[PDB]
């Protein structure tokens, strides 16, 4: 009975690249920091 | 039987996908990352479709949530809170923080319907009465309340946390006992997981979605709470032998101007 992904799929894909709303600039423009 | 559920919840990885791909994979960075599970039945694979969702990150999840969480789904919703042993002030922060984001969850999600919330209440309240016997009186629960279980990664460097910066029972005693407190307060149990090894977290997330399990603590380092084995002695006792009992301050412990009036100034 594996027919229920029509949740999922109900917002699936609308946001495949929404990683780059940094408040248009922000000066360290990076989702993660680096090392010391 | 109906449609299973598990959230996972990985702190910046912390082996969320190396956890993942152990019980059956690109990486674990975005968020939302659905898994499937075909756990045994007792007697063959009847299909059980435990939905998993690995959800890192703090960008805008709640959306992520919404996509993960149905209405009628809420009963078999084995969330599981992942925190790493490796940073346990990561532990210490991220276990409150993945509870602060259960409760808006329940507090922005939950609250459209209103018999589920004068059935749930009563469900929780009659499924902590049977979380306590059939194990081998009253703690500070907290308002959440919904069949949970914590599982802590970097089980199995005992030895690597001791010689960083423990080199004494105290720290692990503290993240063993406090860990516990939490769990008991959260209405919840804690089972240790390690790389291909501590093998108990299928036992009781199979016992609880309704095949038992017992309690070890003689080893130290391989520490499993099942569903029912709290109180608020155990735990004093635990921090006690050289450890502070409830320290308040160990938390911070484990955790052309110028030149120009220069000239004319000069020149005067």
């Amino acid at each position: 009975q594996e027919m229920f992904a029509w949740k999922m799929v109900v917002l699936s894909l609308p946001r495949i690249q929404s990683q780059r709303y940094q408040v248009g600039v922000h000066y360290e423009l990076t989702e993660e920091e680096k090392f010391y | 039987p109906s449609g299973k559920n598990i959230l996972v919840f990985g702190e910046d990885g912390s082996g969320k996908t190396t956890l993942m791909t152990k019980l059956q994979h690109g990486k674990k960075g975005r968020g939302l990352e659905y898994l499937y599970l075909s756990v045994h039945d007792e007697d063959r694979d009847d299909h059980t479709r435990c939905n998993v969702w690995i959800l890192d990150g703090d960008l805008y999840h709640k959306g992520l949530l919404k996509f993960a969480v149905s209405a009628e789904s809420l009963p078999e919703t084995l969330v599981i809170f992942v925190a790493d042993m490796s940073r346990p002030w990561t532990v210490m922060e991220s276990l409150q923080k993945w509870a602060s984001v259960l409760r808006e969850h329940i507090d922005k999600m939950k609250i459209p319907p209103e018999k589920m919330r004068e059935l749930e209440r009563k469900f929780v309240k009659d499924f902590q009465d049977y979380m306590e016997p059939e194990e081998g009186d009253n703690v500070l629960t907290h308002n959440l309340g919904i069949p949970v279980l914590v599982v802590c990664t970097k089980c199995d460097a005992v030895s690597v946390l001791e010689k960083e910066h423990d080199y004494r029972d105290e720290h692990l005693d503290f993240i063993q006992s406090h860990l516990r407190r939490f769990c008991l307060q959260y209405g919840a149990a804690l089972i240790y997981t390690s790389v291909k090894e501590e093998k108990n977290l299928d036992l009781l997330y199979k016992y609880i979605v309704h095949f038992t399990t017992p309690a070890l603590v003689v080893e130290k380092d391989a520490v499993f709470i099942p569903a029912g084995w709290d109180n608020e002695k155990k735990i004093a006792i635990l921090h006690e032998n050289f450890t502070t009992v409830k320290p308040e301050d160990a938390y911070e412990d484990f955790i052309v101007f110028l030149m120009k009036q220069q000239s004319l100034l000069a020149k005067q």
